[PDB]
């Protein structure tokens, strides 16, 4: 089924310029309190979470390191100490993961 | 001043500051109606980049009024022939004048200055002409600032000098 | 080609007399030959055209196009440049005026088809054009209330004549 | 129609369905925290929970090791599972897994979803908060709940 | 006649601003450093006297002009209009953070502020009113109020629920008006030219040059209104999204005078209540 006539470009316009068609504002967006960088709403902070993603990455290297090859993951719970830290009461009988910097502000 | 005299035949210390001052006049005048090539005789290549620059797409009504004292060479120097065929003199000069500048936008907003009121200003002007070339003459090279000098007036414009632009990883000291 | 768009920030206006208005500023700047339709760009071009500029970068940077963060670096050289050179005072007082898309040069490939038979496949590249005015974005349109309605209908009829006659 | 169907239609079917969730889960033991698509993720969690649950039923139990064998490809896992897990969750009746949506993917701009276990090493997620109990409306609540229980 | 004295208030009040500003050094500038989570270590070369909180933010992004109701600056409160004197550090308080309570007061006060301006316009010409001032009472209490005198005649008259209504009518138009809120920080003698009528504002004119060390004092206009203030305020009128003006009290040791406190309750754009959560606060505000 093949067009009998060539739609016009005020036809074509009134289809493509449509309410429809056209992209919606958004609303959602905030500021994030702790970088600043904006944030949708119901959806975590681009900038902060690619932060935390950036550290878990070198914690996961770290482990890596530590086990050593695969099928070695450990039967006891796992901890993370920066410079100048000690493993405290609780600390103890927990594997230690050993950090080369210092203790961020938002980790706790 | 004898290394250059030599080569001059004919030069006098006592009435190049009145020379001068009609060439510094006569490029900064020119600056107000841009045209290069009149500047171009008047001012060193060196010169040329550092006070046009920035002046392309905005206004300039630059005005000169009574000099307070007269002006005076403080410094003379010359080339060490640094290559052949090419010897350079260099004359420093002081000059205490008043002056008025007045700088515009593209869109015609001053930026800077006041149309009106005069300025006083103190300047140490070097002048460099290429001796052993004929057809050289004495230009404009550069403009000397002190260490002690008072700052420039400032600008009408608020400013924001931004902070380090920090990637995530990174941390704020 | 044509390039007119670059040359637009090269116009230097005499300067104002201190009684008049001062002048809004007025940034033109544009992306040539990006890899994208120039209909799928036209309607991140429209989204924007009466934003802010921190409104404007807001809503591109929660879109999903490609499109979007195009227009966004665009924007933001723009931000960048206006401050610097065109003598804006503040980043965030600026507002989109302009904004639109072009056709690009574009490339004719084959496309095969599932006989002898084929057709001509075309790359696609477009421009986005911005133009920028310092300033608050100017009010929306308010809707056309009864009041107006009802003026401009008895204006229509105070406004007829006795037709074909003396 | 679709009245009352739970479970998604993904992979290559029923099974594959099974598998993708199975590598889903077994990448959450090992890492405590893994980015897939929402509806993945949304579809693996309940299996999350139900697992710790079968963890929580003992090591020695022939039934629970089966479920914990089959669902955890890597063997290595299974351990971890009956001796790390199901003793960090004894107190806790459920609620084990934590999900939240993260920004679309680069590539395919899919809807995305971390999705954790509870209580793990690994640096916290900047989790969406309240707010303070300073702030003005909170305050003239506070105020009204004063009088309330004042009035009692 | 009540024009004629605004107008008078308004003159001198223009008077003092156009000698406050002519006092300027010819546009000197003053180094401004940005002290916050957001947007760490960024400097404002700026206007000694003409640069304002506000403009720093304009520097900044949209989102911080629209969200930020106060600066401080060195640790101390700051109006966003209110001109910058000196080389400090600034940061930007918002509803939304973590100890708003100095936000809060701010808030507490404009409304304040606003609601004195709606109840001195309200009344008819031949009738009386005095305007004594805005006490600094608590958020937590649920009701900022606003003592006034009112003339002999209206002694016996209660304001009926209609009366309520047209008030907060008011209010709202004056919220709608959109206008900023100018402060002015003047010696004791500038506000005793301004006040002298009114003895109520003589008198708090007088305590709060005293409790400072110097005879510095504040005012604050909307537009045609000056009043004498505690503390900084809000920036804009618009930020106030529910207004409703609550109830009026005569005040138990009526002995020498009657004095009427009007009680009310607001919140902003940035934390709107829901309808039923509003009748709450409505109902608790009365008393
Ligand atoms: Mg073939
Ligand atoms: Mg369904
Ligand atoms: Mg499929
Ligand atoms: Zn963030």
């Amino acid at each position: 089924a093949a067009p009998k006539n060539r739609r016009t470009i005020e036809v074509n316009r009134c289809r493509r310029r449509n309410p429809q068609k056209l992209i919606k504002v958004k609303n959602n967006i905030d500021v994030c309190p702790e970088c600043g960088h904006l944030k949708q709403k119901h959806v975590l902070c681009a900038y902060c979470y690619e932060k935390v993603c950036k550290e878990t990455a070198e914690i996961r290297r770290q482990i890596g390191k530590q086990e050593g090859g695969p099928f070695k993951a450990p039967t006891i719970e796992t901890v993370v100490l920066y410079t100048g830290e000690t493993p405290s009461e609780q600390d103890q009988g927990k594997r230690i993961i050993e950090r080369d910097r210092k203790r961020p502000s938002w980790f706790t | 001043i004898r290394r250059i005299k030599d080569y001059d035949a004919n030069f006098k210390i006592k009435d190049f500051p009145e020379k001068a001052k009609d060439i510094f006049i006569e490029a900064h005048l020119c600056l107000n109606n841009s045209d290069h090539d009149r500047l171009h005789t008047l001012v060193t290549e060196h010169c040329f980049p550092d006070m046009t620059w920035d002046i392309k797409y905005k206004t300039v009504r630059w005005s000169f009024v009574e000099s307070l004292e007269p002006s005076h060479v403080v410094q003379v120097r010359c080339s060490s022939m640094m290559n052949q065929g090419n010897v350079y003199g260099q004359i420093t000069v002081r000059m205490h004048t008043r002056q008025t500048l007045a700088i515009y936008d593209r869109f015609g907003r001053l930026m800077y200055g006041q149309e009106d009121v005069p300025k006083d200003v103190l300047e140490y002007v070097v002048f460099e002409k290429q001796l052993t070339n004929p057809y050289g003459s004495w230009r404009m090279h550069t403009k000397i600032v002190p260490p002690w000098a008072p700052p420039k007036q400032p600008i009408l414009k608020t400013v924001m000098i931004p902070g380090p632009q920090l990637k995530p990883e990174e941390e704020y000291e | 080609i044509s390039r007119k768009w670059e040359k637009k920030n090269k116009i230097v206006y005499p300067p104002q007399l201190p009684g008049e208005p001062r002048r809004p500023a007025e940034i033109y700047h544009c992306r040539r030959q990006i890899k994208y339709s120039k209909d799928k760009m036209w309607y991140l071009a429209k989204l924007i055209r009466g934003m802010s500029i921190d409104q404007a970068l807001a809503q591109l940077e929660f879109n999903d196009k490609k499109g979007a963060k195009i227009i966004k670096e665009v924007l933001l050289e723009a931000q960048d440049m206006a401050v610097r050179d065109h003598n804006v005072e503040f980043r965030s007082n600026l507002y989109i005026a302009e904004s639109t898309s072009g056709r690009g040069q574009c490339l004719k490939r084959i496309r095969y088809h599932g006989r002898g038979r084929f057709g001509i496949m075309e790359k696609v590249y477009c421009h986005y054009f911005v133009k920028l005015v310092e300033g608050p974005p100017p009010p929306p349109e308010p809707p056309k209330t009864a009041v107006a309605h009802a003026k401009e209908y008895i204006q229509q009829l105070r406004s007829r004549t006795i037709v074909h006659t003396l | 129609i679709s009245h009352g169907r739970v479970f998604r239609r993904m992979g290559l079917g029923p099974e594959s369905r099974i598998h993708l969730l199975r590598n889903l889960l077994t990448g959450l033991v090992r890492h405590e925290r893994i980015e897939a698509p929402w509806a993945r993720v949304d579809e693996m969690r309940g299996y999350a929970e139900k697992l710790i649950d079968y963890g929580k039923l003992g090591d020695t139990n022939e039934r629970a090791m089966r479920m914990a064998d089959f669902w955890l490809t890597e063997k290595d896992l299974i351990p971890k599972l009956f001796q790390v897990l199901a003793p960090r969750y004894k107190d806790q009746t459920g609620g084990y897994t934590r999900m939240l949506q993260i920004p679309n993917r680069s590539l395919d701009r899919a809807k995305m979803a971390v999705i954790e276990y509870k209580g793990n090493c690994l640096p916290p997620l900047p989790l969406p908060r309240r707010d303070s109990h300073l702030t003005l409306l909170n305050q003239l609540l506070q105020g009204l709940r004063q009088d309330l229980r004042q009035s009692q | 006649s009540p024009t004629e004295l605004t107008e008078m208030r308004n003159d001198l009040f223009n008077k003092e601003k156009a000698r406050q500003l002519s006092l300027t050094p010819r546009t000197e500038k003053i180094e401004v450093k940005h002290v916050g989570k957001t947007d760490p270590g960024t400097v404002f070369v700026m206007n000694k006297n003409i640069s304002t909180p506000y403009s720093c933010a304009m520097h900044l992004s949209e989102w911080y002009c629209r969200k930020s109701i106060l600066a401080l600056v060195d640790g101390q409160p700051w109006d966003m209009y209110k001109p910058l004197t000196k080389s400090c550090e600034i940061k930007f308080l918002t509803f939304k953070d973590c100890d708003p309570g100095e936000v809060n007061k701010a808030y507490w006060r404009s409304c304040a502020m606003m609601m004195g301006c709606v109840i001195e316009r309200a009344f008819k010409d031949e009738y009386m009113v005095n305007l004594v001032r805005a006490p600094e009472v608590p958020v937590i209490s649920g009701a900022f109020c606003y003592d006034v005198v009112l003339d002999s005649k209206l002694d016996e008259w209660m304001p009926t629920k209609e009366n309520l209504r047209s008030f907060t009518k008011d209010a709202h138009a004056l919220i709608y008006k959109d206008l900023p809120f100018e402060t002015l920080e003047v010696e004791a003698k500038v506000a005793l030219e301004i006040f002298q009528h009114s003895k109520y504002k003589v008198d708090f004119i007088e305590e709060k040059a005293s409790q400072n060390p110097e005879r510095i004092v504040k005012l604050h206009r909307i537009g045609d209104f000056i009043d004498v203030s505690e503390g900084p305020l809000i920036p804009r009128t618009s930020i106030c999204f529910q207004y409703e003006v609550s109830a009026v009290h005569n005040l138990q040791p009526t002995q020498p005078s009657l004095i009427r406190r009007f009680q009310g309750v607001s919140l902003p754009v940035h934390l709107r209540a829901h309808f039923t959560i509003w009748d709450k606060l409505l109902e608790r505000s009365r008393k």
